[PDB]
């Protein structure tokens, strides 16, 4: 009769999961942080030395929200007064402090607000962004070399991202690339002057009399799109007495003619860098070869070093087109590419051939290629057992394709099955990370033998403590829907007897390329959910989802709103005629895409659900951003597809409403999917009368992640959830 | 008798691409007086010398004149496959050329700066595929086909510039692409001279 | 076993009050619509004849919003397309229809967007406010003179209020005032150059893809207020030759060296007219008496002719200070004071002595003057029975104070006890309003024998209606606090039997000046909740509340949000202690300022509510304007009185929300009380752990009182009260 | 010998409230070649004639000129309780006085035009009671009191202006408003002159 897992204990964060981050230095060292002092183990040995005491900034005068080591020691980077803004992007300042002076460099310091800094990949170079302008430092005491005069807030952007960059093209605020050993900045500039902006308040603390209102440049569908250009500068070129010379590499001439993005960035030699482009249309896009020409000092991209990258059946990529990795010549590469079948595999190419050969195929994807040398390329993939929610390193023999060895799947079977890689300097050795289905589990191995070294967390700690607590358990499996697996996972309640009849959740995303079946190991609100409230938690990968081939990632091309939704509901009829499931009790839930798919189902009349809680949903397409809608959508108009984007709308089937409990959830602050998106959503469900619960959370954003934030809304959605199933 | 410089003195000298073109034919030049005049960074000839070509006499004297930084003088080059030989300036190969880097000093007033320089560094076409693209060489004694999709003085460096063709053209797009250089304390300026030596009719020499 | 009172019933107006409105066009006659016709009856016979065909614009090409006879039956404005705004603004088109060419006037139109127009008092001049400035036409088919060229949108105001004047001063978006015959046009010009811009987000229609950002100028406690000048044109010099000529009355020194406002304009003579100025700290005021010098063309205001007024207690008048009823010849006027003992009377003035005389005395208050004759003055008051919730017309004989007549509270005793007043035009006939406790009744009077004529509107369908159905009933008493009577009126539920045990629903506004308890005759949700849910619906006027003398209105100075708070709570106690309440069953709510109080009473701690409502509410006194604010409170300084605004903010009292049920509810587009101070309650909750109810109103104002809104928000807080009273 | 009226001619008339003085001592007129400049709208004078005052010899000319609208022509009498008798300009009434209206042609282009015509609507005192308003008049021959507080052109009609006494100056506030009116096509001006007639000193005769 043990305890079960609280609500209290998934906001309180009583049973920690334990992790082992590095940072790999050299290819056979790597840094970490051991009762705060930061040390650097010898991967053979194991041996390790203390390479900073915790106690060096016990006198700093500021708390140290992050730091940076320079990748030869020398230095270290001070990151204090940290201030968020969007998923990646922030402002802070920062101080520099000499390791071999064992000083702080009072002179000549990175200005306070400064928006980004990143260090050369070898040396001590800087490369930092303050408003709106790329500075750049040789050695970090000197004076700045200034590289841009244009920045201008919400309009020009050097070497940071706008808004949609950061979050659909890049995942990142920044936007500057330093060749391999730092002797070039490549950068891009994006101009927002003609993209509209969103508004919306901000309250702050009481002490503040009026709100403030924030802009920002943001595209909906349809939209002015922001405009790029991007340019190289020599650090090595640098001088106090002219400006620095950025050149200019321009957009092929298929790109030129319409409205285009830059989508990927990619080094390939010291003298080479590879630049992807994308149409508006996302179903073309090219990639350009550059070489450094050392007589002119530019760069040259020559027209037969193209490639065209383009599809038929929807966009290219998954979300964007994969990067390439170059072998160390750089006169060919190896990229992921749809195949014929529709799988997506690691194709190798010549930088001056048109046709690519493929070196892995079947009827699974390759996640990504983590690792290439002389002799193997190493890459992660769902191969193993056909369980695309699987994910194992393997390695692949260059002078013959069918010597492909796999790493981990043989390591520890039963207890991982979800593995991602670190890689040493020339992968002479690798730390692996099992994520699921047990405990989670970090191992350190070299590459040459494939021989493991040794075990760096085990979570011992956290196993003692679930030993005394009813834990759940997982069940991980398909169902077939016309000849085709369709996987789903369900979070089945301790004690489990199939025979009793149990209320069911279903756990939604189900945006294109989703995955919500797979092997990870989580403590999260689900697992209170079974183990206090007897609930089965389950979700479901149907159209659309992610990882199993264009067939079932294409399907919901130019029609969201409709597949995706559709097997979520038949999901819910399956898994109620599998005999353990009341039938009276299904409930439903999802936050951004899921809260439209969420939304969409309550408003579907299927009478198959009884409540549903949407947080933060979107509940019509031009309301979102144009680079993630137009890639699944097109445009909306009439020339294109107008129709299917008024087809969608959640307004659309307010009357539906009438049958079922709703909760819409939404953050004041959301610059992602924007209040306005449930404020549409409730005033469509007031206009036709019907009922439902709100709550709005003033000043939070997509996250709704601050600490008091966090518990509110799950302690609410709990009462929720436990008043639509006649819980105690 | 005596070679008119004059149009050059007056006005703002235009952009590389839009290189304005004297002709000389049956005159007397003072071109050290010309080369007085502004201070010369520069001087290299193809097939002459600078001393010969003050000297001597030709049938034909082709003077080409713009505006033109000293920054990029590794760029204005007969050896040279940057932009400008691409898609800017040629001169002949079959003629003996000269090409001369200047300063406008401050004592020269009549000559009026532009607000920056200006370069194409794109001129290419897309074909009727929508995948094929066809850089746009610059042939000698001529401007680029991208001149009349280029502004005279470009606004932004990288801004980029398109037109669509009619089927009798060729179908496809025309495209291009500008740079821009930050303008200078004094005014910067290029000279392209091309000579022509006659069989009978050298009626263009110097004069003493 | 008769139907109850439903929500349904409420929400669809089933039951329909009826009621009579009149305009008198002389001193015998007014008119009437009856079956969509405009009728002229005659007071006297009571003959009628018809004025207007309801046939008339059934031709007009658009739907008609409402309509202006000019004052000699000349021609009629029509207003259409029109669009709302604040509480009295809006803009419009309108038309002018000739009644004798019975034809439309096609030629020098007033314009579309036009946001303001009225007749002269009498004839048929026009001004009208276009763009911010002021306009008039003598004859209606002739170009109209510009009286202003500095209109300018948020910044300058020439003829029509700011938000805040609109609201706080003149309770009317018009900032005009025609002299008696209409020679002159007297107006005000307010600039809100330096005044803070409120802004919050529209939504609108689905279609509309980005919101859009509302601004309104709108001072906040404290804030740079909007300045104004005061100016007198006459419209009988106009010429289409030269520009007008606006003649300037200043503001009295008194006013001039610091922050001040124009509270009062009333016309005295044809070339006499009175201003009243109020100081920032609005204890101090002065009335201006001006002539017209018919030599200059100017206005000269004697500084003899000056009448200060101010308080030493609180703010004067109840929330401005009174209007000045002129004598004919303007040599002496009539004004409510409050007197020796704070309690509002008539008093007598001469213009040019400082001292007045009092003609009322007692202890009850003159709520208004109404009329003037050479012979008597008429006034409502609620002398009757000691009353302060009752209405009774007196007139008063101005050659003996002791001649005091009750015209109304002999008529009908029984039935009513609350009566409002239209007099004609030289105070020959009147029309009586009696709005409770019966059905309301609507009669016809001569002043001459003060006979009674005739009655309009008995209401008899009603109450034919009314009895089949079990309707609530009304108790209206008092209670005595510490040797104060304090009234309380209950809504109690059909049936009514004294021994059982009901829940309570505490109604409460109690703003300073604020009368809950009445013998108005009401058809709400109240009615409802007490008829079909048998919930008694309690409401309590105690301190701070009006018409009982200044002691108690007086008694929250500079404190709001204690005392009027607390009695609130003892009403509470005070009601649980006679017998038959359920002391488990008390719930509270409030809109504005009764949800200020609400919130303030649901954080006391008292344990006596078990649950509330917030609908709109007031949560710190520094979010709301400057002129109601700074009434009740001075200045947030600490100079002045920025400890009692700081002691009185909801969000303080968070913590003591653990121990009830809250709802709180605010629409996204209230100009008035921004959902800023509803979205800082709820951070506060969130930040300390308490759950609550929340639903916004998107694009709702102040008074969500759009059709679908309104149903919703009844509906929603029925099931919020049925569930936290365990009711069915 | 000859009056100097030059300072007139050249530069912008300040406001009626800001009233320029020119004395005259010892010397010729000829004040019909002076109104022959102007165009003369209105000439009234008291207790002289604009006949008599151009004839007749003074041992004093005052001349009084300022910017002024003819449209207020009513304020500016010698019988008059107007603003600009109250708070303004005040003639002497022990001395002869005249009162010219007249407009600046386009001929004449020295004199420059201000961007409106102002003048001062009040001028009281608030007694340190802060209850007593007392207005401040403009005795003969003196500026208002209000002249420190207000512009020398008023920004905007109706515009106020304040000011706290020191216990010493009396306590409690001086406070100001002024008015405006728009500027003409042609600039209009106000001229008052007073004469003082003496016993043996009357060097102030015309010339012939
Ligand atoms: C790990 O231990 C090894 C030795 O066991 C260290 O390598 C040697 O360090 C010694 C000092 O004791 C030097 O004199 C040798 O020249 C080093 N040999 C090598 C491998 O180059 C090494 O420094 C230790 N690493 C860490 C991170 O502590
Ligand atoms: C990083 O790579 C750059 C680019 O190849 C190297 O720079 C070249 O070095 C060679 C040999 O010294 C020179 O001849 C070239 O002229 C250089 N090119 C340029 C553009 O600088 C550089 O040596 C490398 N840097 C380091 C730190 O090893
Ligand atoms: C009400 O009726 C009276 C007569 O009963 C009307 O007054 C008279 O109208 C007649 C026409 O029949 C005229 O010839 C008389 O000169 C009028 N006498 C008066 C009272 O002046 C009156 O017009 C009717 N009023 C209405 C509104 O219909
Ligand atoms: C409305 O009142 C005004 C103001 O008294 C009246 O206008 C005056 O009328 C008298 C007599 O005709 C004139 O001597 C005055 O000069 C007028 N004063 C002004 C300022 O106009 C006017 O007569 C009344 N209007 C109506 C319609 O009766
Ligand atoms: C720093 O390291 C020491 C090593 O003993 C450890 O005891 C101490 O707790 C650490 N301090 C911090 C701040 O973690
Ligand atoms: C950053 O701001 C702080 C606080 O005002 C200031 O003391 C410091 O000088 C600033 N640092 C720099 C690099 O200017
Ligand atoms: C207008 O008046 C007639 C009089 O009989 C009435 O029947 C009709 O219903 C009225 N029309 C409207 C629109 O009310
Ligand atoms: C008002 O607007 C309507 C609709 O555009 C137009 O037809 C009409 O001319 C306008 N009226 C006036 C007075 O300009």
């Amino acid at each position: 009769s043990r305890k079960t897992y609280t609500l209290t204990d998934y906001l309180k964060n009583t049973y920690r999961l334990k992790l082992y981050s590095l940072r790999w230095i050299s290819d056979h060292e790597y840094l970490y942080k051991q009762e705060n002092n930061i040390l650097v183990f010898n991967a053979e040995y194991g041996n390790s030395s203390v390479f900073l005491e915790n106690s060096t900034f016990d006198e700093f005068g500021h708390s140290i929200n992050d730091y940076s080591i320079s990748p030869d020691g020398q230095f270290i980077l001070l990151e204090y007064n940290y201030v968020k803004q969007w998923r990646h992007s922030y402002t802070a300042s920062y101080d520099i402090y000499d390791l071999n002076k064992r000083q702080l460099i009072t002179e000549e310091r990175i200005p306070n607000n400064t928006q980004w800094v990143t260090w050369s990949p070898v040396g001590h170079k800087l490369a930092y962004v303050w408003n709106n302008d790329i500075y750049v430092k040789i050695e970090p005491n000197l004076p700045s070399y200034r590289i841009t005069w244009t920045g201008k807030e919400d309009i020009i952007y050097n070497g940071i991202t706008d808004w949609v960059y950061e979050e659909e093209v890049f995942s990142a605020y920044s936007a500057l690339w330093w060749s391999p050993n730092g002797t070039f900045l490549a950068y891009a500039q994006f101009n927002d002057t003609e993209v509209p902006l969103i508004e919306y308040s901000f309250y702050s603390d009481e002490s503040l009399q009026y709100p403030k209102t924030v802009r920002v440049p943001y595209p909906k569908a349809g939209a002015v799109n922001p405009t790029v250009k991007f340019f190289v500068v020599n650090t090595d070129s640098l001088s106090s007495v002219t400006n620095a010379t950025s050149i200019q590499i321009t957009a092929p001439a298929s790109m030129l003619i319409g409205d285009h993005y830059l989508c990927d960035v990619t080094w390939a030699t010291q003298e080479r860098i590879s630049l992807q482009w994308l149409r508006r249309i996302q179903n073309y896009s090219v990639m350009d070869i550059c070489d450094y020409d050392e007589s002119s000092g530019r760069w040259n991209c020559l027209v037969a070093r193209q490639h065209i990258e383009m599809s038929t059946t929807g966009w290219v990529g998954r979300f964007r087109p994969s990067e390439p990795h170059f072998t160390l010549d750089g006169n060919s590469f190896y990229k992921i590419i749809s195949n014929e079948e529709g799988y997506r595999h690691i194709c190798y190419f010549q930088i001056d051939k048109k046709d690519c050969t493929f070196i892995t195929k079947g009827t699974w994807e390759v996640i990504g290629i983590e690792a290439l040398t002389s002799d193997y390329l190493y890459y992660i993939s769902n191969e193993y057992k056909g369980m695309p929610g699987g994910r194992n390193l393997y390695k692949i023999q260059l002078s013959d394709y069918t010597k492909v060895t796999c790493l981990s799947c043989e390591l520890n079977p039963e207890r991982c099955q979800y593995y991602s890689v670190s890689f040493s300097k020339e992968a002479k050795y690798y730390q692996l990370r099992c994520s699921g289905p047990g405990l989670p589990l970090y191992t350190l191995h070299s590459s040459v033998n494939d021989k493991g070294l040794r075990v760096l967390e085990d979570n011992s700690a956290l196993d003692k403590m679930l030993q005394n607590v009813q834990m759940p358990s997982k069940k991980l499996d398909f169902i077939i829907l016309n000849e085709t697996k369709f996987w789903y996972q369900m979070i089945l309640p301790p004690h489990f007897d199939k025979s009793k009849k149990y209320p069911l959740l279903l756990d939604v995303y189900a945006g294109p390329c989703s995955q919500k079946a797979d092997t990870v190991f989580r403590l999260n609100w689900a697992t209170y959910l079974a183990s206090t409230e007897n609930i089965i938690v389950a979700s479901f990968d149907g159209r659309g989802s992610g990882y199993q081939g264009d067939k079932i990632m294409h399907a919901i091309n130019r029609r969201l709103g409709t597949f995706e939704v559709e097997d979520q509901i038949e999901a819910a009829r399956q898994f109620s005629k599998m005999g353990f499931v009341d039938n009276k009790r299904i409930a439903i839930w999802g936050w951004s895409y899921g809260g439209y798919v969420t939304s969409m189902v309550l408003g579907s009349g299927s009478g198959v659900f009884k409540c549903g809680i949407a947080v933060a949903p979107v509940s019509r397409w031009e309301y979102y951003d144009s680079v993630y809608t137009e890639r699944y959508m097109g445009l909306p108009t009439p020339e294109d597809n107008l129709d299917h984007y008024r087809n969608s709308t959640v307004m659309s089937r307010a009357e539906n409403f009438k049958q079922v409990e709703y909760l819409l959830i939404h953050g004041t602050a959301d610059d992602n999917v924007h209040f306005q998106q449930s404020a549409q959503i409730s005033k469509a469900l007031v206009d036709v009368g019907v009922d439902f619960q709100a709550m709005w959370y003033t000043d939070e954003d997509h996250g709704i992640a601050s600490s008091t934030a966090h518990q509110h809304i799950y302690t609410h959605m709990s009462h929720f959830i436990k008043q639509c199933f006649s819980l105690p | 008798v005596e070679c008119d410089f004059s149009p050059l003195l007056s006005g703002t000298p235009p952009q590389v691409y839009n290189f304005k073109r004297l002709v000389f034919t049956n005159c007397n030049y003072n071109l050290t007086k010309l080369l007085s005049l502004f201070s010369v960074n520069d001087f290299t000839c193809s097939q002459i010398s600078p001393a010969a070509i003050a000297s001597n006499c030709y049938s034909s004297l082709i003077l080409d004149y713009f505006s033109y930084p000293l920054s990029m003088k590794s760029d204005l080059s007969v050896s040279s496959a940057g932009p400008i030989s691409q898609f800017n300036y040629k001169q002949s190969f079959s003629n003996p050329t000269c090409l001369i880097l200047a300063t406008v000093p401050h004592n020269l007033t009549t000559i009026t700066k532009p607000l920056k320089y200006s370069y194409i560094n794109k001129c290419s076409r897309l074909l009727s595929d929508d995948r094929t693209e066809v850089p746009q060489l610059v042939n000698a004694n001529q401007y680029s086909p991208c001149v009349s999709i280029v502004p005279s003085t470009v606004w932004e460096d990288g801004d980029y510039y398109r037109k669509q063709l009619s089927p009798l053209e060729g179908g496809g797009w025309l495209v291009a692409s500008g740079s821009t250089v930050a303008m200078t304390e004094q005014l910067q300026m290029g000279f392209g001279i091309t000579v022509q030596y006659g069989t009978d009719t050298n009626s263009v020499c110097p004069k003493l």
